[PDB]
């Protein structure tokens, strides 16, 4: 069977977070969770539903309640933001014998946002392609997004005004000096699809709110 | 320290191919599961198996059985997993880990150790330095920056005026585009009162390729 | 110690 989680949830610093895990057979399958920083190995943070391997602090409690686990944060800080995977197990004999069959499941994880600063609307920079490129034959358009806060943004390209999503291409959000967020994205296209648009945008989304630029050519 | 050591990180050809390996101490090797999980850049944790040490009794998951081959040689603490031949949809970064077993009046078991990972990118794509291109500046506070275009593999490095320039930059990770090479861009942020004064180079280094390249960046006139 | 249970009343090995 699979383990659903919630692909997202925020708190701010000093409340509490849930992570749920829905699934099944987890009414009969003991849940464990894990936790990962972006690059570092996962780490085990609870096991049988609701214990604790030594070193893992009280604050952190696991749960369990029918066909859904729940992983409970309490007086988050802003370390605790990363990945969350929830585990449980699947143990079937095959129809036509040869003992059972062990099966290791993983919800797809969730990733904890701590809110340890107000929200900051993004500068949308976007460049069009340099003569040097376009005289190399190629085009390439880039949006710089920057002093945003919190770290997620989605992006939209228009030439012209219909959505493009062909040769685009865009890096999930790392931090700036100043400790607000910056992303960027890329549209690749011909000179001969550069130069016959009256224009090109890039369109980005903060939290609802959208900014965007235009350009157009030489 | 109870651990696990992973070999080193490799690029493979598809077609190529391939064995990692993972190194136990610290506890009894034969005594427990090794898993092992694969996880895509920017993606979750998938399960590719387990096997025991001991016996070398081995459980897999659907998707993966019948491509890869897990193996332990126990005379040296040592867990592998193996592909006769490579396929791109195999990249990925591998970890091996520790099925442990916890007692008490209802037993139960828990992945509470890992090696560091291995990475594994598997693609057809050639070893060369970039293409960089001038992102003239925009816009107070004006941005500007370089393009680099199309190298390969990761990663390559961005300095500014040689590195005498170090304020307001902001070097982004990289895109792997469709071609299967990548770019990124680095930009700084500036006064428009230097702008047109000040001077701009961004030098860029991608070891692989040895390849080195400086570009002045400037605005129109 | 090849134990691995799966969840309430269920072992293997």
């Amino acid at each position: 069977y699979l383990l659903t989680q919630p692909p997202s949830v925020s708190v701010s610093p000093g409340q509490t977070a849930s992570i749920s895990c829905s699934g099944d057979k987890l009414d009969d399958k003991y849940v464990s969770w894990y936790y990962q920083r972006p690059g570092q190995s996962p780490v085990l943070l609870m096991y049988q539903d609701f214990k604790r391997p030594s070193g893992i602090p009280e604050r952190l409690s696991g749960s369990k309640s029918g066909k859904t686990a729940t992983l409970t944060i309490s007086g988050t800080q802003s370390l605790d933001e990363g990945d969350y995977y929830c585990q449980a197990w699947d143990a079937s004999t095959g129809v036509s014998g040869g003992g059972t069959k062990l099966t290791v499941l993983f919800g797809e994880g969730t990733r904890l946002t701590v809110l340890a600063q107000p929200k900051a609307a993004p500068s949308v920079t976007l460049f069009p392609p340099s003569s040097e490129e376009l005289q190399a034959n190629k085009a390439t358009l880039v949006c710089l997004i920057s002093d945003f806060y919190p770290g997620a943004v989605t992006v939209a390209w228009k030439a012209d005004s219909s959505p493009v999503k062909a040769g685009v291409e865009t890096t999930t959000p790392s931090k700036q000096s100043n400790n607000k967020y910056a992303a960027s994205s890329y549209l690749s296209l011909t000179p001969e699809q550069w130069k016959s648009h009256k224009s090109y945008s890039c369109q980005v989304t903060h939290e609802g709110s959208t900014v965007e630029k235009t350009v157009a050519p030489t | 320290e109870v651990q696990l050591v992973e070999s080193g990180g490799e690029v493979k050809q598809p077609g190529q191919s391939l064995k990692i390996s993972c190194k136990s101490s610290g506890y009894n090797f034969l005594d427990s599961w090794i898993g092992w999980v694969r996880q895509i850049p920017g993606k979750g944790l998938e399960w590719i198996g387990i096997i025991y040490p001991d016996d070398s009794d081995a459980h897999y998951s659907p998707s993966f059985e019948g491509q890869v081959t897990m193996s332990v040689d126990k005379s040296i603490s040592t867990a592998y997993l193996q592909w006769t031949t490579l396929q791109a949809s195999d990249t990925g970064k591998y970890f091996c880990t520790r099925l442990y077993l916890f007692e008490g009046a209802q037993s139960s078991n828990a992945f509470d150790l890992w090696g560091q990972g291995t990475m594994i990118l598997v693609s057809s794509g050639t070893t060369k330095g970039p293409s960089v291109f001038p992102l003239a500046p925009s816009s107070g506070t004006a941005a500007l920056g370089c393009l680099v275009k199309d190298y390969f593999p990761e990663p390559v490095t961005v300095s500014w005026n040689s590195g005498a320039l170090t304020s307001g930059v902001h070097t982004f990770p990289a895109v792997l585009q469709s071609s299967g090479l990548y770019s990124l861009s680095s930009v700084v942020t500036v006064p428009s009162s230097s702008l047109g004064t000040q001077t701009y180079i961004c030098n860029v280094n991608h070891k692989p390729s040895n390849t080195k390249v400086d570009k002045k960046v400037e605005p129109k006139s | 110690r090849k134990r691995i249970r799966v969840g309430p009343g269920q072992t293997v090995y």
